[PDB]
């Protein structure tokens, strides 16, 4: 139950970029495709929790 | 799998469904090894046929 927002490239194989994001360094933060039609496993669902 | 990383000026890698961390600690039986030539612009077609 902890909620963490940050977008800011780490050193994810060490050497720093501190904003370069070059080699060795990859975004944290990936998007979905949710083709208009495709399989239901990689299709977009909706949950809540209560 | 951690090969040099200043292996060449210019690479370009993109795992899919597998992730890059800590990929000693997770292990497969059988790994293959091949070799490919492919011109700067056609690289991006190594994908699921797309």
């Amino acid at each position: 139950f902890e909620r963490d927002i940050s977008t800011e490239i780490y050193q994810a194989g060490n050497k720093p970029c501190n904003g370069v994001a070059g080699f060795n360094c990859y975004f944290p933060l990936r998007s979905y495709s949710f083709r208009p039609t495709y399989g239901v496993g990689h299709q977009p669902y909706r949950v809540v929790v209560l | 799998y951690s090969v040099l990383y200043n292996l060449a000026p210019f690479f370009t890698f993109k795992c899919y469904g597998v992730s890059p961390t800590k990929l000693n600690d997770l292990c497969f039986t059988n790994v293959y090894a091949d070799s490919f030539v492919i011109r700067g612009d056609e690289v991006r077609q190594i994908a699921p046929g797309q």
